[PDB]
């Protein structure tokens, strides 16, 4: 209604779902899979059961390498968690009927948390998702065993950590994707600061479902920072549609034909070739022994060359089954792409920024660290409006085992209770649906 | 693919760089073992190291990217990924920093690629970096005094050449003889000293140098007085410059 | 025998200290006072350089009309003024804040692992103490690879270095020991064999950055450098490439992943980063003192000790200075650390209990924060009832407050050998204190100490928490004088009694244990009358770089 | 006449500058330099008295295959080694970012408001005088209201102080003069009338708190100290209650509601309070520099100025120690203030444009910023091909990339008459170089500089702002060398070709229009090189309250 | 923007002055930013001029909070609908935009 513009819903298979889907059944705003995922990703807690029992037992709590001698508790809390998360769950409960969920993993020694959705609507944000949870446990943990008041607060230190003394939960034995308000770089930037490691951890490494992920988390947050506004908001949702959704197969279509043999080149000369033939750019001057393309849709142009950049970081981290190079990829896909062209590249040159700094803080002593630490919060890589932090989750969800600070060693508590989430480990299939189920509805 | 727009010697020779249809001339004979040796990452005959089991070993779960994709043949054993890194004078060196970047990711596959000003470097799993190494080191991409093989103490691209026309090196990793005009690779890119040096060929005469280099200069073909390449910088600032204001 | 505190009352006044009447009025007001009379004549010839007024005795209020007190060091002969005790006058309160300020403790667990599983490289005490001899020159500002790098001048940065520890003996024992705290030699033997087995075969590094960086820029700055020259230490020491994709993994560990701040940053109203006095836990400042490994036999004088360290940081530098300035707080805080007051009555309810309970063998519960807490605190008020002296002395209701309730919170402590009863009692004792003398601390005293009861034993958000956790930051604690650094030492107090090794954090002790920190931690109350005395030599001069 | 860099080049090396050939290898390693030599020296001496090994230039590679340059300070005829313009060697240096951090801006509008309107007492010239005298006794660190109270020693805190400032001058000319800042006497007439008219009958004070207080703290000290001894000055000068509801009026309006920080608190990631480098925005840099109030009918000398403050405060202090450390950046800074470099590329621009344009005449638009930014850039980069001295000795590309674009942008607004515009060109430059060299900075220099162009006219929430608003905390700037001194010079640029008095605040302008600083802000240049010969005398040294 | 008084107390760019008549045109600036703000027509979006056109009552739509982590939407949805309806009023050029974002939002994202 807004935007005349329609797309081809695929699975992550290469399979048609749905054609001529409106643009703004994608959207955050109106496509009620992403609504769904987003207040999920605000109300679900993971928490560590076998974690608090040890950090009691040992009385090793309030962060790295932390104890306080004399204060050992020794409570059987994952043989009773069927008991403490009952009583939990009648504490995190708005009523008895709602759509709270507590379920028990691994034995006993973890638990999923999903806080009901009304607690946040009559929230300023999405604190209460740990602080109701933590509190729920504290009490059901107590409450289960006795606990006397002398020694009550070691359970709070076991669960939450050093909080208020330190700002954040320092030495929680609880977990969320989200991390708190103070950390945010700007206003809007929430959920923008979830590790890409995490996208990764919860999508069980499908290359297609993480990037689907971390471009549904990346793009919302372009709508909470009000980038997605006005002039912008068509370009934002392309490249939700185009580089994240796989709309009308383009990502699948040229990572298939640069995947046995391809490049980051090859896959540049395919995208280009294809925006041509679909009229998205065409030949506007003619210099010596090279031709200059320029194009009435920028913000279409751009959508083609963000599913070309997310196809070229699939077929050169793939073929290296090693993510390092997104950063490479992320800046000479677009270098190249301009001075193939004579058009600007991804985001305006934002991207191509973001993996400079990118490239340098992953390969120096400065800071960064590997792919799997950034995240769209992080001061590294916060400059591209939702168009680089995709390609690093695709990137990581490809890489075999080269990793130091991998999904494994930085997000297992995440990944045990975050993957159990049909919608956040499948995202694409739920969005994908939802946008067909709303599509005469814009 | 066009990949550069310009005029001049330069550009298309940034253009032949790119292209991987274009033949990169091959200029001297290096052997595996010595190749090997110069990266200085195992010792010929050692097994390669391993940073994870071969992908045959492990139990992936379907994924339609993963099945796309063929991996490069070290991603299938699990190799390390490793390193080379080379130095190029701005007294026209073949390669420039740049030129090499973009390049490698139109010319090889699964590869991590960085620029700076005083080294580029190409990350990749560890037999195919051999065998990339050997074309990079063969080719035109190298000039055995104008260019260095540096994996640290990198000094060197804005010097000024030395009297035999080698550019400075701290770890003075590249020698060359009078006796023979030709230069001796005599420690490995980390600057550990080789049992045997390794023959490098004669350096480049100026006329060839002219011929095949990728920097601009005002005592070479200067940037400015290729319009054309100028035009298209100048294009891209400026539709950047538009699009962020309001996407027109 | 005399009470602790009479010879200081016998020294700063002709009467005896029983006696309750004195003359006033008839000292000369400033006159009186060497250091005044120093200030006077500083103040005029900085007035007359600059050309604008500065110090002048007759702008407000005429000092001096009373007494002006000569302060005892506390476990000293040292009789100063108390201005020798103000922060800014007293070198050596400076370098312990910047000693604390310009360390952080780094592992290298991840980093040996990156290098043996990335790299596919050893590590043995051969390449480590190879490691140590380069990040030895490199952690004060000097280079390692580059070509044309400029440094610092070796002899302004000669207090920055790196050691290590670890809970490996026979790791310990063959790295060189120029760079190696020495657990076995610095703890006696039952501590050193608690603090090893914390460590086990974990090795941790100890880096100072130099103290004239800390002073140009902020604690935030001491991981940063940390990371820096250790990153281009490992470059050089294991011959890696000069940036490579691993370099970015030493960098997460060193600046993130395995580093241990001293202090964690603060909430914006306060904005502060990391290592600032406010985001240091009440236990890290106990576990800083080192009196615990050389006074152990007397957990009193190490309670104490910790006192010391806490008044003077938390509320001379921290609350003094970086929450407020001025004149500040000197006296607030030397109410804690002087006239061996605190002592006379810690050394009470440490007998009252030991003869009752035996240490540590009450039972810990609010029976025994009744019986304790109120037994000293009457002990203490009574004796500023019964000398005169001794409350012209300690002359604000605030100071006294801390004193008393310090005594009653670490004594009741020593019985349940646990910190949160003794936190208790440091509130009943505030509330007793308060009716008996219908008068407490000063405007703004008692916040935490209404609002503490409830919160000593609350399971809630952001008020419940162990004291060891607890810090200048903990939600009531956040504003006030004459209340941080006696949790310190209440956080010390149990686990003195108990004779554990640590309080909060092994790593922390460990890394205060070194004779090459500019001040001594072992012997704060001497190091701060030694500073009084102008006979302190910190770090960080400039001297060397300035004019003749 | 003779390019400007021309001697620089002539001193540094036996060969002619356009010399393409030289000898390297037989310098002797660090035993060609004075410097290295002494601190060769200075290791020995520092491991021999600590016991444990520090500087040692057999460590890592060997410095010196290759000259190690002297620099002359750009303006002066002064040349040094690098090292001694490293900040830590610097005293100069030092002092001028405590200078900043130890000051702050506040307002006497609220409080004088509370005084008539709540107090119900006059305010005049004498009461403010009475009131100056008393803040001037107050603020080092001495009180006007209690009894026994301990005090700083006036020596050790001789640089603090207060000042007003007011345009009404009559007003200003009644009080008394030793306390005002005179801005007919400071600043030329076009300018103190611009200044005068902007600040009105509103009367501000200009703080500065101890250096030694500074360095012991933090920048986020300097509001609380000033508002403390502000606080009790009111209260001893206006004969106030010591201490009744009003007072919280005083507090408030001292510490918020009239308070002018030198810069805003930081994010978590780099966590900091007010007052630190990362605060200050590019127009306040360029406003604290005094340059053009003395320079004023040299634009470039003015924006150059700027140039080397920001460098060395932003890429040297900030970069190169808050947010990271150990030998630091002492040269990418270096380059934009040294060999009269970049003001022979800058000249060159605004001459260019002066003859095209005029200057301010040009259209504010692209089509200029093509032209001049071109133009400039391939006149800076001709120079390091033509002469291959110059390219050896700004070595690395990182430093060519700042210098070629601070002339280009500094150019672009000469001409437009606005800091955007020139901003634009800057970016530009970096375009045209990358590709005529096949290289530009290190590996992350351009990641604002690729983000550049779209951000530069941008108005989304984090993306828009204009170039005086921006500092580094602006986002795309927040980690990078060899930028945010040179944009604080791009923001002085267009307002030196106008003639303007400030850039963004004629408070923070006036403020530090001040002869009683430490730091002389109206030669910046000349103020390194004095600090780089070891003869800068600066605050904040505790040599009197140490032995001898 | 008439004094180009943007980005805290005090602050002020000599040169970058724009003269526009936002107030004199409220009713079309208030309508343009209302359609950037709303998400649908008819939704809970208010936009109210108060004052003569000096102020105005903004009420960004509920939906868009239901899909956010928290409530910095309504300043940043707000701050740039205004913007950009300003600019579009008036067709205020490229080089000139930026201070009409300082003018709305401030010395943000430096501060
Ligand atoms: C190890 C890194 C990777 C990294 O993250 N930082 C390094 C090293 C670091 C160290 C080097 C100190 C030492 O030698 O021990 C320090 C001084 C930072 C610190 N830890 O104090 C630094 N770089 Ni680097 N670094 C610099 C530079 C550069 C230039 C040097 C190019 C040349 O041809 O010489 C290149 C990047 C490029 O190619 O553009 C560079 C690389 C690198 N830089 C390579 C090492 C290069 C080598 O092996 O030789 N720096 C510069 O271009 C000039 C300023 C200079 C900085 C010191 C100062 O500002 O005085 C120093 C800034
Ligand atoms: C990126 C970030 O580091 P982390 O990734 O958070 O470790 C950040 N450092 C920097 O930006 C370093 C800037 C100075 C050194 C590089 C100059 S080019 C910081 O410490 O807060
Ligand atoms: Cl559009
Ligand atoms: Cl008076
Ligand atoms: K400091
Ligand atoms: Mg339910
Ligand atoms: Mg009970
Ligand atoms: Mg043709
Ligand atoms: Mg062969
Ligand atoms: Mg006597
Ligand atoms: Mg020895
Ligand atoms: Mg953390
Ligand atoms: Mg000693
Ligand atoms: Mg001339
Ligand atoms: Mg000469
Ligand atoms: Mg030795
Ligand atoms: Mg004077
Ligand atoms: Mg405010
Ligand atoms: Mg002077
Ligand atoms: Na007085
Ligand atoms: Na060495
Ligand atoms: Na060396």
């Amino acid at each position: 209604a807004k935007f005349e513009d329609k797309v081809d819903l695929y699975d992550d298979r290469g399979n048609l779902v749905e054609e001529q889907v409106p643009l703004e059944a994608l959207s955050p705003l109106r496509n009620p899979a992403i609504k769904s995922i987003v207040q999920g990703i605000k109300r679900t807690v993971a928490v560590n059961l076998e974690g608090i029992e040890n950090a009691l037992k040992t009385a090793k709590v309030g962060g790295p390498a932390c104890k306080i001698m004399g204060r050992e508790l020794d409570l059987d809390i994952v043989g009773n968690a069927e008991s403490i998360a009952a009583a939990a769950k009648e504490m995190i409960q708005v009523t008895e009927d709602d759509d709270t969920n507590v379920e028990l993993l691994g034995g006993g020694k973890r638990a999923l948390v999903q806080v009901p959705s009304a607690r946040f609507d009559v929230a300023a944000e999405y604190s209460a998702a740990p602080l109701v949870t933590a509190t729920a446990f504290v009490q059901a943990i107590i409450n289960e065993f006795d606990v006397s008041m002398y020694d009550a607060n070691m359970v709070k230190a076991a669960v939450l950590g050093r909080y208020p003394q330190s700002v954040e939960y320092m030495g929680a034995n609880i977990a969320t994707m989200l991390d708190i308000p103070q950390k945010l770089e700007g206003p809007g930037y929430a959920l923008r600061n979830i590790m890409v490691n995490h996208v990764v951890a919860a999508t069980l490494k499908n290359t297609l479902q993480a990037a689907a992920l971390s471009t549904i988390l990346e793009q919302t947050a372009m709508f909470e920072m009000g980038d997605a506004v006005g002039a912008f908001e068509r370009m934002h949702l392309l490249g939700l549609a185009y580089q994240g959704m796989n709309a009308d197969n383009l990502v699948f279509d040229l990572v298939k034909a640069n995947g046995k043999e391809g490049t980051v080149g090859s896959v540049i000369a395919d995208l280009v070739e294809r925006a041509l033939e679909d009229g998205v750019i065409k030949v506007e001057k003619e210099l010596t022994d090279y031709k200059v393309y320029g194009t009435d849709d920028l913000a279409m142009w751009n959508a083609y060359a963000a599913a070309g950049l997310m196809a070229a970081t699939m077929v050169n981290q793939g073929a290296a089954r090693a993510a390092q190079g997104v950063s490479s990829t992320l800046l000479y896909y677009n270098d190249l792409i301009e001075f193939e062209t004579g058009l600007p590249s991804v985001d305006f040159g934002k991207v191509e920024g973001t993996a400079v700094g990118f490239s340098f803080f992953s390969h120096s002593i400065y800071g960064g660290g590997g792919p799997g630490i950034f995240n769209g919060n992080h001061i590294v890589t916060r400059h591209s409006k939702g168009f680089a932090i995709p390609c690093v989750a695709a990137a990581m969800a490809l890489d075999a085992g080269t990793q130091m600070f991998s999904p494994e060693a930085t997000s297992g508590l995440i990944k045990e209770v975050f993957s159990q989430v049909d919608e956040f480990r499948e995202p694409l299939k739920y969005v994908v649906e939802a946008a067909a189920e709303i599509k005469n509805e814009i | 693919a066009q990949y550069y727009p310009g005029t001049t010697k330069v550009a298309q020779n940034r253009r032949n760089f790119c292209n991987p249809e274009y033949e990169l001339e091959k200029l001297r004979e290096i052997s595996d073992e010595d190749v090997v040796k110069i990266l200085g990452h195992r010792a010929p005959g050692e097994e390669y190291p391993s940073v994870h089991p071969p992908l045959e070993e492990m139990d992936e779960p379907e994924d339609a990217i993963r099945e796309m994709v063929e991996p490069i043949d070290g991603a299938k054993a699990g190799d390390r990924v490793r390193y080379i890194q080379f130095t190029d004078s701005m007294y026209f060196a073949p390669a420039q920093p740049y030129v090499r970047s973009r390049a490698y990711l139109c010319r090889y596959r699964g590869a991590d690629a960085g620029t700076l000003s005083g080294r580029q470097i190409i990350e990749t799993r560890e037999r195919d970096l051999e065998k990339i190494s050997k074309e990079l080191l063969e080719t035109e991409f190298f000039d055995p005094a104008r260019s260095g093989v540096r994996g640290k103490s990198v000094h060197g691209h804005s010097l000024r050449l030395d009297e035999d026309g080698m550019m400075f090196d701290m770890l003075r990793r590249q020698i060359y003889n009078k006796d023979t005009g030709r230069v001796e690779m005599v420690k490995n890119q980390i600057g550990d000293e080789l049992d045997e040096p390794v023959d490098l060929g004669e350096p480049l005469d100026e006329e060839t140098l002219m011929e095949k280099t990728t920097i601009y200069r005002v005592d070479g073909e200067a940037y400015r007085d290729d319009v054309e390449a100028v035009e298209i910088m100048q294009r891209i600032h400026v539709l950047r410059s538009q699009g962020g204001f309001n996407l027109e | 025998a005399d009470k602790l505190f009479i010879n200081a009352l016998k020294k700063k006044f002709e009467e005896s200290p029983e006696e309750k009447k004195t003359t006033f009025y008839t000292l000369g007001g400033w006159k009186q006072s060497e250091r005044k009379t120093e200030f006077v004549n500083a103040g005029k010839e900085v007035a007359a350089k600059r050309g604008i007024p500065q110090y002048n005795p007759d702008i407000g209020t005429p000092l001096g009309q009373r007494v002006l007190m000569p302060y005892q060091v506390s476990t000293t002969d040292t009789y100063v003024e108390g201005d020798d005790l103000h922060f800014v006058n007293n070198a050596a309160m400076q370098q312990m804040w910047d000693d604390i300020r310009r360390t952080v403790i780094v592992g290298l667990n991840h980093a040996h692992a990156v290098i043996e599983k990335r790299l596919g490289k050893e590590v043995t005490p051969e390449t480590i103490t190879h490691y140590l001899e380069t990040v030895n020159h490199a952690m004060p500002g000097a280079a390692v690879v580059q070509e044309h790098m400029v440094e610092t001048h070796p002899a302004l940065v000669a207090d920055s270095y790196v050691k290590v520890f670890t809970g490996n003996d026979e790791i310990a024992d063959e790295i060189d020991p120029a760079f190696v705290i020495d657990i076995n030699k610095q703890f006696p033997e039952d501590q050193a064999e608690t603090l090893k087995a914390e460590v086990g075969d974990g090795i941790w590094q100890v880096v100072r950055i130099p103290t004239i960086v800390s002073r140009t820029c902020d604690g935030a700055t001491t991981s940063r450098w940390s990371a820096m020259q250790i990153g281009m230490s490992m470059i050089s020491a294991y011959k890696q490439a000069a940036g490579e994709a691993a370099t970015g993994d030493f960098a997460y560990a060193a600046k993130h992943a395995e580093v241990i701040h001293m202090g964690t940053y603060l909430p914006v109203r306060r904005a502060r980063g990391e290592n600032e006095p406010g985001g240091v836990p009440f236990g890290y400042l106990a576990d800083i003192c080192q009196s615990s490994r050389v006074n152990y036999e007397d957990p009193v004088r190490v309670s104490l000790d910790v006192v010391a360290t806490g008044a003077m940081l938390y509320d001379q530098i921290w609350l003094g200075s970086y929450m407020s300035g001025g004149v500040g707080f000197t006296q607030y805080a030397t109410a804690a650390y002087t006239d061996n007051i605190l002592d006379d009555f810690t050394y009470f309810g440490k007998e009252y209990v030991e003869d009752k309970y035996g240490l540590c063998e009450a039972p810990n519960n609010m029976d025994t924060v009744l019986d304790v807490a109120t037994e000293v605190t009457f002990y203490g008020l009574e004796q500023y009832e019964e000398y005169p002296a001794l409350l012209e002395d300690q002359f604000g209701g605030s100071q006294r407050a801390a004193v008393v309730a310090a005594a009653a919170g670490c004594s009741t402590a020593f019985a349940t050998g646990n910190a949160q009863t003794g936190l208790s009692g440091w509130y009943l004792s505030m509330y007793l204190h308060k009716e008996q003398h219908s008068r407490l601390g000063f405007y703004g005293y008692d916040l935490q100490d209404q609002c503490g009861a409830s919160n000593v034993f609350s399971i809630r958000g952001d008020e419940g928490l162990p004291l060891e956790l607890r810090g200048p930051n903990y939600p009531n604690y956040a504003m006030n004088v004459g209340h941080q650094g006696e949790y310190a030492g209440i956080s010390q107090a149990p686990h003195a009694a108990r004779g554990d090794a640590f309080v909060f954090n092994p790593l922390v002790k460990i890394a205060f244990a070194d004779d090459n920190l500019v001040f001594d931690f072992t012997n704060v109350r001497g190091e701060f009358a030694k500073g009084a005395l102008r006979e302190f030599e910190p770090a960080g001069e400039r001297a060397l770089i300035t004019p003749a």
